[PDB]
């Protein structure tokens, strides 16, 4: 196409961070570049230091089924999930040094997917009971609710602007929710199957979804089209973790098939590989202004690419 | 071929292994 | 919530004592320990450090052999045996409350202090003046010097500025020269060199006027310099 | 219109591409690794 | 810098739970699987006073502790939690073998063999045999002549040939069908027979899940 | 006579064979389990065991001579020495893990892994260091006759010579064989008591203990022969019969890997694909 090549970029874990004990579901970067969170099903919660390798906080969870990560932009605080309907808040820097939790967030019927810090007292979570949540930590109840979905919500993307988020369900649909009108915006329903995982543009204007057919479709907000597809014919193993780069141009996408494959932004090639891993990747992520990429998957290793 | 003894009751022995 | 601090009286030199810093209100297994003593009208000096769950322990590098500390962890509790007591150790002692990652804030909260009173290669910093009188409501800027660049390849600098409200703890005001503390005002700003470093108070208000001090933290000794009076 | 979110994403990765630390490989100097 | 002491330390803390959870390696992801309406949670009380969203029993035991995972409720789609069970040593699942005749809890209210047959349908759509040994169990045995006589037994189930009309054989012949529709016999389903009130129930499944460990501890230790 | 060449033929064999299992157990794609590291540890125990007896035990009996130094019987000394200890010790201990695998499979699911593996591994090789210290500086050569270099072992004192002798077969074989018995025989106690591929597993555990047995019991009762009977015995045991005695525990040694790896169905589809 008109864009130059970004070219067969070799990609080396600069940093392997050991510790978890078993498998990771899902981790999530710090605003200040060298915090991130990632959690294991053995029930830990773990901040890890990036750029020295090393663990800021060991959490332990009640809930041990844990499947997302939220870390705050002021990072004070975390947000887990999982199988038991409870959005857990903790309080990383606090006078009394442990990370404890703030508020349990009960009232969702339905497995937590991925929540996403929305603000420094504002917490949106995505759950398989079809239903989304904007919550407040200090009333402890759901501030909005997002209804009205068909099929069971996987994943959640934080918006950049902090204004509107979007979201995607098991029944090929990516739909849009503003936070303050609680009302769906837009409609992405022309799919096959699961969003695994989705994430969302630094500009806004764009998003792309994880799915099990090895199609790393993204969807534009202003087009209103569904055209433009990922598609590798040689990999049949399905996206479990979608992140995004702040140029935009490069896309990183964990798989199935224990690697990460790597794409550009328009001509779709695969860029880039990550095979380091044992298991299946299935979690990904960048920090805000890009020097490390973290990678964790469940043979309970998270290894910084740079 | 050649005896691991060449004198008159020497009981010379081997590698055990 | 609160630190205790036991083990004062007035012993001859050459005795034997049992300081005992008891903690609570906080995860005391996963912070370090520091032992700040203060001369009575000369300014602080470090003794002592302990990591976290009985670590690492590092003292200052003239009392290394001398002094010995535990810690009960269960009860949360500092166990500092005092032995061969000298004449110039005549000290009001701290008992520091710190932890170390990446955006910490080491240094953070302070005990309330004991008084020892008996009868009768190192990076050192330095104040810049004893005594400065000041009427609230100027910005004053309080400057220190150091003899090493704290400016360290990781990337921060480790200056740690503090404040003594008279009669009680000298609770932290700026730490890594850009960062303010937990539990002080909007109004504090540090800056500085590699090696000078400079403090701006703007809009002094009451009780923002006790004695001022400086730590490096680079290496594993501390120097605090004779401290910055503040005066109206 | 496909074409106007298109050329959004040209424009925004032309601008922003010289900041990005994985299309420029930055030098060791500043992190020890 | 002087982080390190903080986090290697906390490393052996991660090997304290490393050496802990391989003190409960004993406990493995055991699913507990069933349907609406047969008394899971009647067997889960039953499991806790006789040794005195998804919930977390622990029967912690001299002999064993033992932690069951109830994945009752949880209304959802199976295939994306289903993931997070793959080192499940044994898929524990209920049928509904108490009420041979009943129809679905849905509006319809008239499904011939459609219950029994959805929960068939469940029962095969297994995507992972690496560590699954499903460990079947069977419902109460109270009451049989009232239940097996209202309703004739032999015009629902299309391929069943035996006797009918009694009271206490047929209940043996019903039984041994039930056990006898395995479809996947490459592995083994370790069936126990268990009333609603009887007791033992952790003698089964403690028995099943040694069992199974015996059977893996044959295939990877090339002791097969 | 056919010694030279079933010397040849257990050569291509023996090392062909544990060349294999050295480059799959060498790499690992989530395939080392405790029992695959124990294996490299009988695979490189195996295979420095035939690479140092198997050619320099041959040629003295039918050369006469070692072409090479003294050194070089000293290290061939202490590598017969290591080799059969770590061979042995590397049994008995794969039919621990497998006793404690089926027997308390809870206990054992506690407390194996693979750091206990590394670990159990590193205390043969380091206990069969220790213990074996003074056997390759007991080994100097004294020459005989016109020119052979026969680098006996020698021990100065009769009862330090049978104190040794019955300490190795004692504990270098007898309680690895009884341990080695009496844990299979809970393997067929416990699959036959718990719950067809049984008869064959029952079968693999008594050939292996049996074969064990046969293969090992000439070397350790020749020693015991020239410990006790003294003259007379070297007359008799000369020449052949040493190398056929020697030649049956390498038969072991090469089987070794055949009997745990080869022979079982997974190991040899696993190696179809890494072929």
């Amino acid at each position: 196409n008109n864009i130059d090549p970004v070219g067969r970029i070799q990609m080396r874990t600069r940093r392997t961070l050991r510790g978890h004990l078993a498998k990771i579901y899902a981790m999530h970067w710090g605003t200040d570049s060298r915090l991130l969170v990632s959690a294991s099903q053995d029930g830990k919660l773990i901040i890890w230091d990036s750029y020295t390798t090393n663990k800021v906080h060991a959490i332990p969870l009640r809930s041990s089924w844990v499947m997302t990560c939220a870390y705050a932009p002021s990072g004070n605080y975390v947000a887990c999930g999982g199988l038991d309907n409870i959005c857990s808040i903790y309080n990383l820097k606090t006078r009394e040094g442990n990370v404890r939790v703030s508020r349990e967030l009960a009232g969702h019927t339905g497995y937590l997917s991925c929540c996403r810090f929305l603000d420094d007292n504002q917490i949106v979570t995505s759950s398989g009971d079809t239903t989304c949540a904007l919550w407040d930590i200090e009333t402890g109840q759901q501030t909005t609710t997002f209804t009205g979905h068909t099929g069971d919500v996987m994943s959640l993307s934080l918006a950049p602007d902090t204004r509107l988020f979007v979201s995607g369900a098991c029944d090929a649909s990516a739909k849009l929710w503003d936070v303050r009108e609680g009302m769906c915006r837009q409609t992405f329903t022309g799919h096959e199957s699961d969003i695994n995982a989705i994430c969302f543009f630094p500009n806004g204007n764009a998003f792309a979804t994880g799915s099990d057919d090895a199609t790393c479709r993204l969807f534009d907000l202003r087009a209103d089209q569904e055209l433009m597809t990922y598609s590798h014919d040689n990999i049949i193993c399905g996206i479990t973790s979608v992140s995004f780069s702040k140029s935009g141009r490069l896309l990183l996408a964990g798989y199935d098939d224990f690697n990460c494959n790597v794409w550009d932004a328009l001509k779709a090639d695969r860029a880039g590989v990550l095979a380091g891993h044992d298991n299946r990747v299935s979690c990904l992520g960048v920090t805000d202004d890009g020097m490390a990429v973290a990678t964790g998957s469940w043979d309970s290793f998270l290894k910084i690419w740079n | 071929q050649g005896p691991w003894l060449e004198e008159e009751e020497e009981a010379y022995g081997w590698m055990d292994f | 919530v609160q630190l205790v601090e036991s083990g004062g009286g007035l012993v001859q030199p050459g005795g034997s004592r049992k300081l005992s810093c008891s903690a609570s209100g906080f995860a005391f297994s996963s912070f370090g320990m520091h032992w700040v003593r203060q001369a009575p009208e000369k300014g602080l000096e470090w003794v002592a450090y302990i990591s976290s769950g009985s670590g690492t322990i590092y003292y200052a590098d003239t009392v290394k052999g001398r002094f010995t500390i535990s810690r009960d962890d269960p009860k949360n509790t500092l166990f500092l045996q005092m032995t061969s007591l000298r004449s110039e150790d005549t000290a009001m002692y701290y008992c520091v409350r710190s932890i170390y990652y990446y955006g910490s804030s080491p240094f953070d909260f302070w005990g309330q202090g004991t008084t020892l009173t008996v009868s009768s290669s190192d990076i050192v910093m330095t104040q810049a003046t004893s005594s400065v009188p000041v009427t609230p409501g100027e910005s004053v800027s309080i400057s220190c010097r150091s003899s090493k660049s704290l400016l360290h390849s990781n990337g921060n600098t480790y200056l740690y500025w503090f404040l003594q409200r008279p009669g009680q703890s000298p609770q932290l005001l700026i730490y890594r020269m850009s960062n303010l503390a937990s539990g002080v005002p909007d109004r504090f700003s540090g800056s500085g060199s590699g090696t000078a470093f400079t403090l701006t108070i703007s809009r002094l208000e009451a009780e923002d006027v006790g004695v001022y001090y400086c730590m490096q933290h680079l290496e594993y000794p501390l120097t605090f310099g004779a401290g910055t009076k503040l005066e109206l | 219109k496909v074409s106007k979110a298109a050329a959004d994403l040209m424009a925004y990765c032309e601008a922003h591409a010289k900041e990005d630390p994985l299309l420029t490989p930055v030098p060791a100097s500043e992190n020890p690794f | 810098a002087e982080d390190k002491a903080a986090v290697e330390r906390s490393k052996m803390i991660d090997r304290n739970l490393r050496r802990d959870k391989r003190d409960a390696r004993r406990e493995l992801k055991l699913l507990l699987l069933g349907t609406g309406e047969s008394g899971k949670s009647t067997f889960i009380k039953q499991m806790r006073i006789i040794h005195g969203g998804i919930i977390e029993y622990p029967f912690d035991l001299q002999s064993v502790i033992f932690r069951m995972v109830d994945v009752g409720g949880q209304r959802s789609e199976r295939r994306k939690w289903i993931h997070c069970f793959e080192n499940v040593t044994s898929i524990m699942f209920l049928v509904a073998l108490s009420e041979y005749d009943q129809v679905l809890v849905e509006s319809d209210n008239e499904n011939r063999m459609e219950e029994s047959k959805a929960l068939f349908r469940t029962i095969i759509t297994y995507p992972w045999f690496q560590n699954s040994s499903v460990i079947l169990f069977l419902n109460k045995k109270d009451l049989l002549e009232e239940k097996i006589m209202y309703s004739h037994l032999v015009d629902y189930f299309p391929e069943y040939d035996g006797p009918q009309r009694d009271a206490q054989a047929a209940r043996e012949f019903i039984l041994k069908m039930f056990v006898d529709l395995n479809p996947d016999s490459d592995k083994i389903i370790y069936s126990h027979f268990t009333c609603a009130t009887d007791t033992e129930n952790i003698r089964f499944v403690f028995a099943a899940v040694k069992d199974t460990i015996l059977q893996l501890n044959l295939k990877e230790y090339n002791l097969v | 006579a056919i010694r030279i060449t079933l010397y040849a033929v257990i050569f291509l064999m023996s090392v062909g064979g544990n060349m294999l299992i050295i480059v799959v157990l060498g790499l690992s794609r989530r395939l080392r389990t405790v029992t695959n590291a124990f294996l490299l540890s009988l695979a490189v125990s195996d295979l420095l065991l035939a690479v140092a007896c198997m050619p320099f035990t041959l040629l003295p009996n039918l050369m006469g001579t070692f072409i090479f130094g003294t050194v070089i019987c000293k290290a061939v000394s202490y590598l017969m020495g290591v080799s059969v200890s770590v061979s042995t010790l590397s049994l008995v201990a794969i039919a621990l893990e497998r006793y404690s695998a089926i027997c308390r499979p809870l206990q054992a699911r506690v407390w194996q892994t693979r750091s206990h593996a590394a670990r159990v591994i590193v205390a043969t090789w380091l206990l069969s260091g220790l213990l074996m210290v003074p056997y390759p500086v007991y080994t100097v050569v004294q020459p005989v006759g016109p020119r052979v270099l026969q680098c006996v072992h020698r021990w100065p004192s009769a009862r330090v010579r049978q104190t040794w002798s019955v300490l190795l077969l004692l504990l270098l074989f007898f309680i690895p064989g009884v341990v080695m018995a009496v844990a299979y025989g809970l393997i067929s106690r416990e699959l036959y008591l718990g719950l067809l591929a049984k008869k064959r597993v029952v079968r693999m555990l008594l050939v292996i203990v049996v074969l064990f047995f046969l293969c090992w019991l000439p070397v350790y009762s020749a020693n015991t022969w020239r410990a006790f009977d003294g003259p007379g015995a070297h007359r008799a045991l000369s020449g052949a019969p040493i190398s056929f005695i020697h030649l049956l525990s390498y038969a072991s040694a090469c089987v070794n890997p055949l009997v745990y790896c080869f022979m079982h169905r997974r190991f040899r589809q696993a190696c179809l694909e890494t072929c």
